[PDB]
């Protein structure tokens, strides 16, 4: 088993890159769901008072 | 009608926004930018209203003076 590990420590750096392109994406989507929560927010609480 | 074609206007801005760079600065300068118009556009209408009032005395006062006349002309012929 651990030479498996040793076999994927050529592999290791791919995923590294995987796991930011990741994080990125939910950054986005984060994003996109934080723009419409605050135009609901000016919609129904800001306005109407 | 400045402030309508503002509201439409910089919301398809906010589109340009999330399509281009959601990352950005101004889409939080946007976010607040088109809440301020928004703001106007109650801001101008809500000074309609001491005018409306104004004007409802005004049309009450007509229809008080027609409705006196008429009951005098209603009741002559009487």
């Amino acid at each position: 088993r651990l030479l498996a590990l040793v076999k994927w420590a050529n592999n290791a750096g791919k995923v590294e890159k995987c796991a930011m392109i990741s994080s990125f994406l939910d950054q986005q989507a984060i994003l996109f769901v934080d723009t419409a929560d605050r135009l609901a927010s000016l919609a129904r609480d800001a306005l109407v008072h | 009608r400045k402030l309508n074609m503002s509201i439409l206007i910089n919301f398809l801005d906010l589109l340009d926004i999330l399509i281009r760079s959601p990352g950005s600065i101004k889409r939080e300068e946007k976010l607040e930018d088109l809440k301020l118009l928004f703001v106007h556009v109650h801001h101008l209408i809500n000074e309609y209203r001491p005018h409306q009032a104004r004007e409802t005395l005004r049309v009450m006062m007509e229809v008080q003076k027609r409705q006196r006349l008429e009951t005098a002309e209603r009741f002559q012929k009487h």
